[PDB]
């Protein structure tokens, strides 16, 4: 138990007090037993918290606070020409730790290295934020979304027509939080 | 997790797997999704394997 | 420490063969004891005579066995599954999933597909 | 009379029973609304303006849902307890006073009805626990059982030093004999431990064992669902209600204040029913500020606590009065 | 049976076969899959590997339905069958329709008419108008055009309206069926089911569901099964006294029934169906089928015809009258007396 | 192994190496108030070995669908009357095979996994993994990020006895302090979310320091929290340390003596709680505890009550170093100075050529660990809870075993809990402060 | 009991045993492995079987002395139940 | 129509009203889950109070790792509450098993086990992204054709 070498100094415990040692009067002691003092006590620690402001928020109308790093649904992104920003390295794929991304890539049309595949298994992903981390590119971005909840689980597996089109609508924010958030990246 | 008798263990049975489960997950050559899975049958009104 | 439960044997080796023998018979005899309480414990439909087939051929798949120390791991393995379905621990699916109530000729599993 | 029999006991009925039927649902609303404030919370405030139609959607729902007949479970009876235990509980609201003599039976012996009326649906919880016949409803029945052995004594012997100072057993004349000093004052121990009794009596907590979430999962009512749990709903806060209603016709002055008869009458049924309204708070409040307790300590503090001290009152109290020459004349005068 | 299936439009079918994650390579269409049968069928097709399209009408009675595939693999459509674009748009990526849409009793909206003969009408010609390979319409037992039970006449008109027009027909006749949630067992072991006719001594070749959803499975595997009528029943014929006795046995309750006579019980009943707007099992047509026998119309195939023999009810009572045993006879083996 | 087939000498057992007791000074049948006749064989005529196996004490299955079970174990009780006679926590049911997937995953991609064990300490969990695998490395992390842990750390320490303390008042009874300290929680994990994107699974602490910077106000709020917390702690401590029922459920409940609690493997405040002084932050300093002041809470009769003084002096401590560190936080960079070990910043990596190199294989092969093995202990918000990884020198593990305290602690229940009654049990559950995500792993 | 009544049900058990060789060797003195053509498994299931009937309980010890009907039926004799 | 509507209105409306989910959890999304009872969403607000028993409860949320020791237990509390009943997966591993989707020991998804009616994303969802599944599912309760629907057949 105790650390080797000198037992700690007056570790061990004084004697025990005896019923006529314990230096409480009785009037006390008999007052606090059947006024239920102590619980009293607690009683008006509740009638207080009654007079102070609630915490509670009214969701929806109001939302409750999230960063620039928050971590919510995937949107892919696009330079500001609208040529979409996604090389097909597969650095994500790789460094996913669900295995929640399948990517196909070619040469496009016009030599360009594309994705042909780009999807997420939205039931598969941890929403770790590692794939955008790895990006050389700022790609694919967890959106500040967390309100995409969906009635049928094929709704939760997105394809790179999904992304896109995820990234089209958000790109303001994604913006907004990268800009905030880049110096620290 | 990997079939290693204790001689002398009183109550040796299994702790994490699932109770007829057959195989030990932590050993090598036990794939890493195992052999088997299981799911609510419309037919049988049970899970089965 | 903590109580062992109800059915919990302690791992021993066995001694010599006759004490492996012995063991197996044993084993063997409160499993299909067992059987008539197994059906009403988990409901089975089936008779007791298919139960008690079950345990049979699992017994015969290891027959011919000459080492000590597979038999022993054996005689644990029957002993866990015994004492598992006793304290029904396991449930009806379980049970279930033991009873199952390849192609018999090369032909057979060419037409079909591998099977 | 005036008109009939049968139209003056209908309207009485319904005026008993209806707004009381109404102050249940509301104390189910204010008991989630005052400690939520006491959480930090606000309780219901979307069923509803202010969430004041919460309680109707919950018994809505529930008269909707699927009942369902347990195959273990002995099914006449597992219907029976809570039809015992609602009926048996309302029936208790017949004796109050909302006023003097204002109550639909003025009986002479209404406090005794109100004893055999409560003894009476506690054993529907007894029974529709046991005829469950699932492990938990079991449990549940048992502590039940165990809680009356504990809080039967404590009230009967605590009403009887009541009746002692009043000398009737009908409840306006109690109340009537309070315009002299409110039971409070002078039975000071005896309404600490008469409120002790009823939350016990009522299975609220810190006496919440049959029911108790945390270790059984709802108790005797585990397998009970739709209209069946509603009844044992019911009758529990309809309990709660008619406990603090009793509580104040024994200890505060009943409905004594703190068109001329319909302006007299509105302010005995004001003030009663800001009495009650006081100790409804305090048995939300009391909920929402203790642990709960263990039966086997419940059962030893009402019988080497509780009762040793309520019978050295027994013996106390009529001592008091011969002394001082204030025994009660028994016959009928207020 | 094959890795390749073959269909009568000569489509190829590349299949790989074990679990819910492989390729079945059919797409069915199942009509009246939430009943009793229609679950059976979806299983045995799903879990597979076959889309299943299931025309439904409540949303909250489909949902144990998409349990038995994967995702993507039971596609819900919500249709009426007086929307017949609602039905063409359901049959038409399909290589084989099931018509299981039947009612035992007329409806405010539906007589047995109208649900039988315009129902099977409109998705037949369905059926002939994208050219859909099979048709696989499940009449009843006893259907006769000729018959004068408005159950057994209508449902034996459809079965000539369907040949009419898709002559390819697999028409499937089932005698009453037995299972989980049958409305044979479950009704005898019930409370309610306290009036009779006749002295419940009505026979019929009982068929389990369960190989009756398998029977239909194994029509769409044989090709050759096109064109034909099925009828399908059990191994043994048993009055509803019979029945009912193995019920009694296994329960261990003895059910007891009230009879009437057929000229005042028949009258009720068509009002209790008229008044209620639940399924009360008692109406004026199925007063009249509790007075007729079962009759199995030779030069129609059986099971034996899909290589399969069909259990008797009597093995199937423990399994599916347990819950309705008490609790002091609960915990007893089955009855096998 | 070839020898065994046949018969040969019987491996030695721990029944054979027994020693018969001396009778000149021993005194007494049974030592210990936990065998004294409040188990199995207490009642009855015959033992259940033989002609007692036909019979059966009233077995109920307490959990998983239960609220005092908090989760998903299934422990089977058995009770004569209301007391109980044997218990058999079955455990398993949130085995999800954590320790087999870390075998096919880079280091970096295993550090969520810890994130999930103990699911109310994540940053702690990804602390014993990170200082493992940084062991390992032979690297030595910066002071900034040293700092960061140790202040998140103990943020994380509050969190868990929060959800600890007030799930277990919860079971006892007490509904309203579980309300107040959540919202304590609530403003807690707004600090996770501001440094990393999650409410709950951060990701942050990794091997060589933490993912980002914190943001330039989180200090100040943090702070500002840290004015108020100390009234928390009062509230809670205004509603249970006095009251006469909590009092009565606690005090003599679940006593484990000092010599069984270190023979059971208990850990934290299982064994301080017995009179023990221990904590692995005191004995094997990590990261920035040896730069910091903070006292060990040691109870003296090893039950409930005492576990639960313990506790709830912890707030008082962990908040007494946060202090501490939000003073003495450094300067500096947050991950060791190494790109071939920590991903270089998104600048460097889009600006210069060996840092896209790095920042390439980093995240694709991952980075290799020097071979051998490890094991690695701290002191977690419910006990020590160790690692033991084993390096093969490429960039996957060969091995990630986790040693939860959890584990240790619910084996010791029927040793502990045989002879109470139910709601006794309900008490010990949450004095023991389980999180099934670590007890199966 | 009597004798010969725990004999007679004896041979209707035996000789309703699937795959016993033939239904005439079962004697008063016959043994279940050399003559009935009974291996391990199978002389288990016949102890098990007679004492089912019986409606008695055969411990581990005695059961495996049950090698022949005679050893049978001075044990069921030796028991007091039926 | 428009008395079989009000029917359908004054029925969802209690649904809607009184949404009482069991208290079931299985591991981290739990902790969401029961933040949802806590005093910045207090959950109650909305008239949702969760219960314990089966029989009580009108929602099933499976807010946890599903593994196959378990499923069995899912099931049967599943089967054991009454109708009208709805069932919510929250989270990643009972969406599709999440991180642990290629174990041994995991379903892939509690909707091989029970029928689901709606999925919320995140792991774990935010206490708002739980509360916002439950806003649909009181939305699809307000759509449900109860009497309607009889009318039609
Ligand atoms: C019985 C009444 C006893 C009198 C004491 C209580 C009075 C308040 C209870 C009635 C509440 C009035 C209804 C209401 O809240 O309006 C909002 C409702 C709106 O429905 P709501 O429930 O969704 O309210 C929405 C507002 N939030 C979400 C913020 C709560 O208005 C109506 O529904 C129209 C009135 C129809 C109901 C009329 C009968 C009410 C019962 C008889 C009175
Ligand atoms: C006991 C009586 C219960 C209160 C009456 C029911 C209240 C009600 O139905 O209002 C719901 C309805 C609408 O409820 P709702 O179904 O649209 O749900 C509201 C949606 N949330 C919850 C998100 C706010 O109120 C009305 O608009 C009036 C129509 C109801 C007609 C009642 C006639 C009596
Ligand atoms: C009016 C204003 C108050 C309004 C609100 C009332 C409070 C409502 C609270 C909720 C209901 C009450 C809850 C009761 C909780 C107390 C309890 O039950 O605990 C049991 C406890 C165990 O006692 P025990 O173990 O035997 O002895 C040692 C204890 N450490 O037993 C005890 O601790 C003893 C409890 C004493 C209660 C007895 C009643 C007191 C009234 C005076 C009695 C008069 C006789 C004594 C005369 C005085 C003598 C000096
Ligand atoms: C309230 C408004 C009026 C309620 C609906 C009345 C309109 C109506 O059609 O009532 C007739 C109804 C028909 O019931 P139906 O479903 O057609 O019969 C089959 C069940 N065996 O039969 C009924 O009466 C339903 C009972 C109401
Ligand atoms: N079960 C038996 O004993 C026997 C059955 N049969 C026939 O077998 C078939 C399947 O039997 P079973 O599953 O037990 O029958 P059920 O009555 O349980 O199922 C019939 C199906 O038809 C649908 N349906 C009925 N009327 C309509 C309508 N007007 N419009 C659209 N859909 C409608 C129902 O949909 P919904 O649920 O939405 O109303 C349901 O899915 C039926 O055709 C039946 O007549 C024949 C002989 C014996
Ligand atoms: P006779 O001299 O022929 O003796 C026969 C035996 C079998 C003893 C052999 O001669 C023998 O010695 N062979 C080697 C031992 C052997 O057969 N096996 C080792 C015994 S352990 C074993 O076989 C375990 C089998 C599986 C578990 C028990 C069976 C029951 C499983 C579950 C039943 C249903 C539950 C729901
Ligand atoms: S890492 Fe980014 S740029 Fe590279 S393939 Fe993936 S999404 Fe495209
Ligand atoms: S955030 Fe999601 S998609 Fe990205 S790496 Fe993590 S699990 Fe994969
Ligand atoms: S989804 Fe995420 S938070 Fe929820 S139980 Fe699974 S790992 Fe934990």
């Amino acid at each position: 138990a105790t650390p080797a070498g000198p037992p700690p100094k007056n570790f061990r415990l004084p004697p025990p007090k005896n019923w006529d040692e314990e230096s409480e009067s009785t009037i006390d002691k008999v007052g606090k037993y059947f006024l239920m003092t102590e619980m009293l006590r607690g009683m008006y620690v509740l009638l207080e918290q009654f007079f102070r402001p609630p915490y509670t928020i009214y969701y929806p109308f109001e939302k409750g606070p999230i960063s620039p790093r928050f971590r919510g649904e995937h949107a892919l992104r696009r330079y500001p020409s609208g040529e979409e920003r996604c090389i097909a390295c597969k650095l994500c794929e790789a460094v996913c730790p669900a295995q929640a991304i399948t990517i196909e890539a070619e040469e496009r049309a016009d030599g360009s290295r594309r994705t042909t595949r780009y999807d997420i298994d939205m039931t598969k992903c941890i929403y770790c934020g590692f794939c955008q981390e790895s990006c050389p590119v700022d790609a694919i971005v967890e959106s500040p979304n967390a309100e995409y909840a969906t009635e049928t689980r094929e709704e939760l597996l997105y394809n790179k027509e999904k992304l896109l089109a995820n990234g089209d609508k958000w790109e303001p924010e994604l913006a907004a939080a990268i800009r905030a958030d880049a110096p620290y990246r | 997790m990997f079939g290693v008798l204790f001689v002398g263990h009183p109550d040796l049975r299994r702790i994490m797997t699932d109770y007829g489960f057959e195989g030990h997950p932590l050993r090598k050559d036990f794939p890493l999704t195992g052999y088997t899975e299981i799911r609510y049958d419309e037919e049988k009104k049970r899970i089965v394997v | 420490a903590v109580q062992p439960t109800k059915f919990a044997v302690t791992v021993r080796q066995s001694r010599n063969w006759a004490d492996a023998k012995q063991r197996v018979i044993a084993a063997y005899r409160a499993w299909i004891r067992a059987a008539p309480e197994i059906q009403t414990m988990y409901s089975i439909p089936f008779p007791v005579s298919h139960i008690r087939t079950r345990i049979r051929q699992e017994f015969e798949r290891h027959r011919y066995v000459n080492k000590l120390n597979v038999v022993d791991v054996l005689l644990q393995q029957s002993n866990a599954d015994f004492q598992e379905t006793m304290n029904f621990w396991r449930q009806q699916s379980h049970v279930m999933a033991f009873f199952k109530e390849l192609p018999s000729n090369f032909i057979t599993g060419f037409l079909e597909g591998r099977n | 009379m005036s008109y009939s029999q049968t139209i003056n006991s209908l309207v009485e009925v319904v005026l008993v029973l209806v707004p009381s039927l109404v102050g249940i649902a509301y104390v189910t609303v204010g008991e989630r609304k005052t400690m939520g404030s006491m959480q930090r919370r606000l309780g219901p405030n979307a069923v509803g303006i202010y969430g004041l139609l919460q309680a109707f959607a919950d018994a809505l729902k529930l008269l909707l849902k699927e009942y369902v007949g347990p195959t273990q479970a002995n099914l006449v009876l597992f219907f029976l307890g809570p039809v015992i235990t609602l009926i048996f509980s309302l029936l208790g609201y017949a004796v109050i006073p909302y006023g003097p003599g204002l109550a639909v039976n003025d009986l002479s012996t209404g406090i005794l009805y109100m004893l055999a009326v409560s003894s009476l649906a506690t054993y529907g919880i007894l029974l529709a626990g046991w005829s469950a016949n699932s492990k938990y409803a079991f449990l549940g029945s048992l502590r039940s059982t165990a809680q009356l052995i504990s809080y039967e004594l404590v009230l009967s012997s605590s009403i009887l030093l009541v009746i002692m100072l009043s000398g009737s057993l009908s409840l306006t004349v109690i109340v009537e004999s309070q315009r002299a000093i409110w039971y409070i004052l002078p039975l000071l121990p005896v309404f600490i431990i008469f409120f002790i009794g009823s939350v016990a009596e009522t299975n609220r907590a810190p006496f919440d064992l049959a029911e108790a979430e945390s270790e059984l999962v709802s108790g005797f009512m585990t397998e009970h669902a739709a209209v069946i749990f509603v009844f044992f709903f019911l009758a529990e806060y309809g309990s709660i209600v008619l406990m603090c209603i009793l509580t104040s016709i024994l200890f505060l002055g009943g409905y004594l204040l703190i068109n001329a008869p319909t302006v007299e009458g509105s302010f005995y049924g004001l003030s009663l029913g800001v009495k009650t309204s006081i100790l409804i708070f305090v048995f939300i409040w009391t909920r929402a500020s203790f642990p709960r307790i263990r039966f086997d300590q419940l059962m030893s503090f009402c019988w080497t606590v509780l009762l040793p001290i309520l019978f050295a009152l027994i013996v106390l109290v009529p001592c008091i009065l011969y002394s001082f020459n204030i025994f009660p004349v028994n016959i009928s005068l207020l | 049976i094959s890795d390749i299936h073959i269909t009568r439009t000569g489509k190829p079918l590349i299949r790989i076969q074990g679990g819910r994650s492989s390729l079945g390579e059919h797409t069915a269409t199942v009509f009246g899959a939430t009943g009793q049968l229609g679950r059976y069928i979806v299983n045995r097709l799903a879990r597979q590997g076959c889309t299943v399209i299931v025309p439904y009408r409540e949303e909250m009675a489909k949902r144990h339905l998409k349990v038995s595939g994967d995702l993507g693999r039971v596609i819900f459509m919500e249709f009426d069958l007086r929307n017949t674009q609602s039905i063409e748009e359901s049959v038409r990526h399909s290589d084989v329709v099931y018509n299981l849409i039947g009612r035992d009793y007329p409806t405010k909206n539906f007589s047995l008419a109208d649900v039988h003969i315009e129902g099977t009408e409109r998705i037949v010609e369905a059926v002939a108008k994208y050219d859909v390979d099979r048709f696989i319409q499940v009449s009843t037992y006893n259907a006769n055009p000729d018959s004068t039970c408005e159950f057994f006449r209508t449902k034996g008109i459809a079965e000539k309206v369907a040949r009419h027009v898709f002559p390819e027909t697999t028409i499937v006749r089932p005698a009453p069926m037995f299972g989980f949630e049958d409305r044979l067992l479950l009704k005898l072991a019930s409370v309610t089911n306290l009036f009779t006719s006749n002295h419940m001594r009505e026979k019929f070749w009982p068929v389990h569901v369960n190989e009756v959803g398998e029977a239909l499975e194994r029509m769409l595997y044989d090709d050759s099964t096109a064109g034909q009528t099925f009828e399908l029943y059990g191994p043994r014929q048993y009055s509803m006294a019979q029945i009912a006795e193995l019920v009694d046995r296994e329960i261990y309750k003895k059910r007891r029934h009230i009879n009437l006579p057929k000229p005042i019980l028949q009258p009720l009943a068509e009002l209790i169906n008229r008044v209620l707007w639940w399924d009360t099992g008692l109406s004026r047509d199925q007063v009249e089928r509790e007075f007729h026998d079962q009759v199995i119309d030779p030069t129609a195939k059986t099971f034996k015809d899909l290589g399969m023999e069909p259990t008797d009810i009597s093995k199937w009572t423990y399994h599916y009258l347990l819950p309705y045993r008490p609790s002091t006879y609960y915990d007893l083996p089955p009855s096998t007396e | 192994p070839q020898d065994g087939f046949q018969g040969t000498r019987l491996i030695p057992t721990g029944a054979d190496f027994q020693s018969p007791p001396d009778p000149f000074i021993d005194e007494g049948a049974r030592d210990n108030a936990a065998n004294y006749g409040v188990q199995k064989s207490r009642s009855g005529v015959d033992e259940d070995s033989v002609e007692g196996r036909k019979v059966r004490h009233y077995t109920v299955n307490f959990g998983p669908q239960h609220p005092a079970a908090h989760g998903v174990l299934r422990l089977i009780l058995e009770l004569n009357g209301e007391e109980i006679v044997r218990a058999d926590p079955h455990v398993g049911l949130l085995h999800r095979g954590t320790e087999k997937l870390c075998e096919y995953k880079t280091y970096m991609q295993a550090l969520p996994y810890f994130d999930r064990l103990d699911y109310v300490s994540m940053m702690t969990n990804e602390q014993v993994f990170s200082l493992a695998v940084e062991k390992l490395l032979n690297i030595e992390i910066p002071p900034r990020a040293k700092f960061i842990r140790t202040m998140f750390g103990e943020i994380t320490r509050i969190l868990n006895h929060l959800m600890s303390v007030l799930s277990h008042a919860m079971d006892v009874g007490a509904l309203t302090p579980f309300l107040w300290g959540f919202e304590e929680r609530e403003k807690l994990m707004e600090f996770y979310e501001r440094v990393s994107g999650a409410r709950l699974h951060a990701a942050y602490v990794r091997p060589g320091g933490v993912h980002q910077d914190i943001p330039v106000g989180l200090l100040d709020d943090i702070y500002q929290w840290a004015t108020q917390f100390g009234d928390r702690i009062d509230e809670t401590e205004e509603m249970l340390t006095d009251n006469r029922i909590w009092i009565n459920r606690l005090k003599g409940v679940g006593v484990v003596s000092a010599a069984d609690a270190l023979n059971l493997s208990f850990t934290g405040v299982m064994l301080r709680g017995s009179g023990v002084p221990w904590d692995v932050r005191k004995s094997s300093p990590y990261d920035a505890y040896d730069q910091v002041e903070f006292d060990v809470p040691v109870g003296i009769n090893g039950d409930c009550y005492d576990r639960y003084l313990c506790r709830m002096e912890e707030f008082r401590q962990s908040l007494r170093i946060i202090h501490q560190c939000l003073n003495k936080m450094p300067a500096g960079p947050v991950r060791y100075e190494d790109y071939k070990i920590t991903p270089p910043p998104r600048a460097a990596m889009k600006e210069n050529m060996e840092a896209l190199i790095h920042h390439f294989l980093l995240f694709t092969k991952g980075y290799a660990v020097p071979p051998g093995d490890t094991y690695t202990a701290i002191e977690a918000p419910k006990g020590e809870m160790g690692v033991y990884v084993v390096s093969d020198g490429s960039e996957r593990p060969y091995r990630v075993h986790i040693r939860a305290p959890g584990f240790a602690h619910l084996s010791g229940f029927d040793h502990i809990t045989r002879g109470h009654l139910l709601a006794d049990a309900v008490a010990v559950i949450g004095t023991m402060d389980l999180v099934f995500g670590e007890v199966d792993r | 009991l009597q004798k010969v009544e725990v004999y007679e049900r004896i041979k209707s058990l035996l000789a309703g045993f699937d795959k016993v060789n033939d239904p005439n060797n079962i004697t008063e003195t016959a043994h279940f492995a050399n003559d009935l053509g009974l291996d391990s498994l199978d002389t288990v299931e016949v102890v098990m079987a007679i004492e089912e009937e019986f409606s008695i309980e055969i411990p581990d010890k005695d059961a495996d002395q049950i090698h022949s009907v005679d050893k049978a039926i001075e044990y069921i004799l030796r028991q007091p139940d039926a | 129509q428009y008395a079989l509507t009000t029917l359908d209105i004054i029925t969802n409306w209690a649904r809607q009203g009184s949404f009482w989910p069991m208290t079931f959890g299985l591991a981290c999304c739990a902790v969401e889950m029961m933040h949802l009872s806590t005093p910045r969403y207090d959950q109650d607000r909305l008239g949702i109070i969760f219960r314990a028993s089966p029989r009580q409860s009108d929602v099933m949320i499976v807010a946890g790792t599903l593994t196959n020791k378990m499923a069995p237990a899912l099931r049967q509390v599943y089967d054991q509450m009454p109708d009208p009943r709805w069932v919510i997966s929250m989270g990643s591993c009972a969406n599709g098993g999440g991180y642990y989707h290629y174990s041994y020991s995991v379903v892939r998804g509690c909707d091989r086990i029970v029928p689901v009616d709606v999925y919320v994303p995140g792991c774990p969802p935010t206490s708002e992204a739980l509360m916002y599944g439950i806003f649909q599912l009181q939305r699809k309760m307000r759509n449900t054709k109860i009497t309607r629907m009889w009318y039609r057949k």
